[PDB]
RNA sequence: GGUUCCCUCAACCUGGACGGCAAUCAGGUGUUGAGUGUAAGUGCACAAGGGAGCUUGACUGCGAGACGGACAUGUCGAGCAG
């Protein structure tokens, strides 16, 4: 998988704290960290409007290309800060890559498929880890269940992946558990 | 209805009421949930009469978490007596629950009906609340 | 070893049916001692009145 | 200028034997008997303190040397024992006494048991450590049958430097015990 | 019906006496404890119930030894 | 292959001898007046240190490895008394006048008691 | 009393110097101990009284 | 109680005549989860916990300097001599 990077605009904060971070948010603004092996943190402002267009189509993981006051940069997301409720982006941390580096990343894992009519399809691990190159992390896993009879565990050594990534998680993680639907009588007698 | 095996202390100061929740804010057994916007002290009472509005609205299939636990008891003096002598014995069982704190979880295979069992349930409970689900 | 609380110790000499003589030290007074069976005696290790009298009176 | 049978005949023969059997890289890692300690666990004692008397005597005679006196370090309702008495007696042998009472148990002692069959192999514990029990004491001539007042055995254990239990049965069969071919 | 509780004890008057860079004499009484929350350490001995003094004139300086809290009374110099 | 299992004598009696000799040490301690004697006894020779702990500095030292001690016809406990007469000598010398004995970890008697002996009457006391 | 208070006199002088306590169950017998006579400036033998 | 010296538990695994979840024996892992006369708290593995030998300081005349305090009470104390 070969990702084109995403150009974005970062500016170098002035004055940081938690008075100035809150008029920046003000702003429509993200606060930023851009860390790596330039071992030398640097405190950015992001446009908040842009960095979630990002975010929402290119994934949590999404490569980046920041243009800090005129030096590109390559970079990736590491974390997100966002609010419980008003369900903001507070902050974001950002690692600097290069290509031709292993990254260990989690990625989601999608459940598609029909299985048996008398079954209920219940996921217990919502993302796995895995170890790709910088610019070929896959944008999200998928799994099917078409057919699959009963009680089986689908696990996370049995994900299909994509060359050049290798799982990291052990491969006794249980993904996906596919039982048998409940009854009425077995509703009543969860939770009493 | 819920209620602790045992607990050390059987008459405790009220729980807190300050602040947003810190854990428990996202969905994670279940494919929706219940996200919480109030403080309030849910009682053992309104879990169960919200987990059997989930009950019958859904039927067979499906599975539902409760991630509230009654554990904090809040006590309740006899009746027409003044004021003295002592603190009253325990009578209900409630959990603290802050803004933000997600209660209980559904998984169902279509959404129309999963949205409207967990409605049924926000009409049961003392507080104003919101349906999420497990996407971004 | 503690002088005065432990049991009077002889060299002895062991005395087998069999011919089989040994000399070891045991607590036994006399110095000697015999056994009806030993290690060379035993079927058990070799692999090989009452029973007496079932070959006498009937043979 | 004396040896024991059994140590003089471990010297030459046993160890010579041991070295080919497991090719060791020194001569320090050949495996031997270290000590052997005998126990008799009463339990009896605790509803009559009389009881621990015989147990002392005999083993004085079997051995050739003073036990302890073994006191419980926990009091148990079940039993009906509570800590501090005498529960049971122990001896540790080593040196030359252990070489002639190893010597005196496998020649003499163990084939005047009624009906024997041997010792079983699978005995032995964990890191090439062996053990059994005795059900009498009428096995041993140093005791006599006159004097006799019931029945009551021992728990011999032997300890070895034999790293697991693969060279503690070698060991043991090169000193010549009676192992049932299992 | 009534209450079974009500009792208590008088306070102790527990803590710390002398704190860091305080001069003191001889003798002067620096940490009333229950335990060995602080331990003694040069120049400075431990009473009978635990209380620590100073066993010669200087200023307090608190440190630490292999994880153990203790109490030393350094010699400020004559003029 | 081949993997011990348990711990070895040496060990045990290493761990054994530190474990007693630091119980030892919350008392004793030395002085640049009054220094520690510190004692090293092993199956061969036998050392001993005049050591200020203020410092961690050592003042005097005599041992058994040197080759005057080694011409003696003795035994070990007449090697220690050479070495016990030895360390007045150094110590006195240095300007020492009264010290403290830590025995090292062993029982005083034999080899360590012969050592002092000969260093009391050689004008160390303590 | 169980632990009733007892005097210890002193064998040669015969003053009664100390006073404590001892469990009169566990201890039968008239207490034999050595303390420091101020009178004869030396420790004496003291004995119950 | 004073002093001198020595030691490390509880739990679990494995092997053993009565004997079992649990008595006494043996080997291994085990850093404090055991124990500290008596409630709780602060401490104690450096042991204040476990064992042994001698013993009476469970003293006489005193006490620099302090803690705490309406007052009367209460508490700690290096050191000097017998
Ligand atoms: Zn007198």
């Amino acid at each position: 998988t070969a990702n084109i990077p995403n150009k974005l605009t970062a500016n170098v904060r002035t004055r940081t704290g938690k008075g100035a971070s809150r008029q920046a948010r003000r702003d429509g603004k993200v606060p930023a960290v851009l860390y790596g092996h330039g071992t030398d943190p640097q405190h950015l402002e992001l446009n908040a409007r842009d960095f979630a267009a990002v975010l929402r189509s290119h994934g949590t993981n999404a490569i980046l290309t920041l243009d800090i006051e005129g030096t590109e940069q390559l970079a990736l997301t590491k974390a997100l800060d966002v609010h419980p409720i008003r369900r903001n982006i507070q902050h974001a941390d950002l690692l600097v890559v290069q290509r031709g580096e292993k990254v260990t990343v989690e990625v989601t894992v999608l459940v598609e498929g029909d299985a048996t009519p008398g079954t209920l399809v219940t996921q217990d691990a919502n993302t796995i880890e895995i170890e790709a190159e910088a610019l070929s992390i896959p944008e999200q896993l998928t799994v099917s269940v078409e057919g699959v009879e009963a009680g089986t565990q689908i696990t996370a050594g049995q994900i299909s992946l994509p060359e050049g990534v290798n799982l990291i998680s052990d491969p006794e993680l249980l993904v996906v558990n596919v039982v048998e639907a409940p009854s009425a009588e077995a509703l009543e007698e969860e939770g009493a | 209805m819920l209620i602790p095996r045992k607990v050390k202390h059987r008459k405790q100061h009220h729980p807190e009421q300050r602040g947003i929740a810190s854990g428990g804010t996202s969905v994670s057994f279940g494919d929706y949930g219940i996200q919480a916007l109030e403080h309030a002290y849910i009682t053992n009472r309104q879990i169960e009469s919200a987990r059997i509005a989930i009950n019958r609205h859904i039927k067979r299939g499906g599975k539902v978490w409760i991630n509230i636990f009654p554990d904090r008891p809040l006590t309740k003096k006899p009746a027409e007596t003044r004021m003295g002598s002592g603190k009253g014995s325990p009578e209900w069982w409630v959990a603290n629950v802050k803004p933000g704190r997600v209660l209980f979880e559904l998984s169902y295979p279509d959404e129309k009906t999963a949205r409207d069992a967990l409605t049924r349930a926000i009409h049961k409970l003392p507080i104003k609340a919101r349906i999420v689900t497990r996407e971004e | 070893m503690k002088t005065g609380i432990h049991p009077e110790y002889v060299d002895t000499t062991v005395q087998c049916g069999c011919g089989h003589s040994f000399t070891t030290r045991s607590t036994k007074q006399s110095g000697t001692i015999v056994v009806e069976v030993c290690s060379q005696c035993h079927p058990f290790y070799t692999g090989k009145g009452r029973v007496a009298r079932f070959e006498k009176r009937y043979g | 200028k004396a040896l024991p049978r059994l140590k003089q005949r471990y010297r030459e023969e046993i160890r010579e034997a041991l070295q080919q059997e497991f090719n060791y890289a020194n001569v320090m890692q050949i495996p031997g008997v270290v000590k052997v300690v005998v126990n008799m666990g009463v339990g009896d004692a605790a509803r009559d303190a009389k009881l621990i008397n015989g147990a002392i005597n005999d083993l004085a005679l079997i051995t050739g040397q003073k036990p302890e006196v073994r006191r419980a370090r926990k009091s148990i309702a079940q039993f009906k024992l509570r800590e501090g008495m005498p529960i049971g007696a122990r001896v540790t042998l080593r040196g030359d006494r252990m070489w002639e009472f190893l010597d005196r148990l496998i020649s003499i002692a163990l084939p005047r048991i009624r009906d024997f069959r041997g010792l079983s192999p699978k005995q032995f514990d964990g890191t090439g450590n062996y053990t059994f029990g005795l059900n009498e004491q009428s096995m041993f001539h140093e005791i006599d049958v006159d004097s006799i007042d019931r029945p009551r055995g021992m728990d011999i254990t032997v300890v070895t430097t034999a790293t697991n239990d693969a060279e503690g049965r070698a060991l043991l069969r090169a000193l010549g015990f009676p192992f049932k071919e299992n | 019906s009534s209450s079974r509780n009500g009792r208590d004890s008088a306070a102790q008057r527990l803590g710390v006496k002398r704190f860091g860079g305080q001069v003191v004499k001889a003798g002067e009484i620096l940490v009333r404890q229950r335990g060995t929350h602080f331990h003694p350490g040069v120049n400075v001995g431990r009473g009978g119930d635990d209380t620590l003094f100073a066993l010669a004139p200087g200023a307090v300086e608190f440190g630490a030894k292999r994880g153990r809290k203790t109490v030393n009374i350094v010699p400020v110099a004559r003029p | 292959a081949h993997k011990p299992v348990g711990q070895n004598i040496s060990e045990v009696r290493r761990n054994a001898r530190l474990r007693r000799h630091a119980r030892l040490r919350k008392k004793v301690a030395g002085t640049a007046e009054v220094p520690r004697l510190v004692v090293n006894r092993s199956a061969r020779h036998i050392h001993v240190q005049l050591v200020n702990d203020l410092n961690g500095t050592t003042l005097a030292a005599a041992s058994s490895i040197e080759a005057d001690v080694r011409a003696i016809d003795g035994d070990k406990k007449a090697h220690s008394v050479r070495v016990g007469q030895l360390i007045a000598e150094r110590a006195k010398a240095a300007g020492v006048e009264t010290v403290v004995f830590d025995r090292g970890g062993y029982t005083y008697g034999g080899r360590i008691a012969a050592l002092a002996d000969a260093a009391r009457e050689a004008g160390l006391k303590f | 009393d169980v632990r009733p208070k007892i005097t210890l006199a002193c064998e040669v002088c015969k003053h009664r110097n100390y006073i404590t306590k001892k469990n009169r169950r566990n201890d039968p017998d008239r207490l034999e101990i050595k303390k420091f006579c101020p009178n004869c400036g030396t420790h004496q033998p003291h004995k119950e009284s």
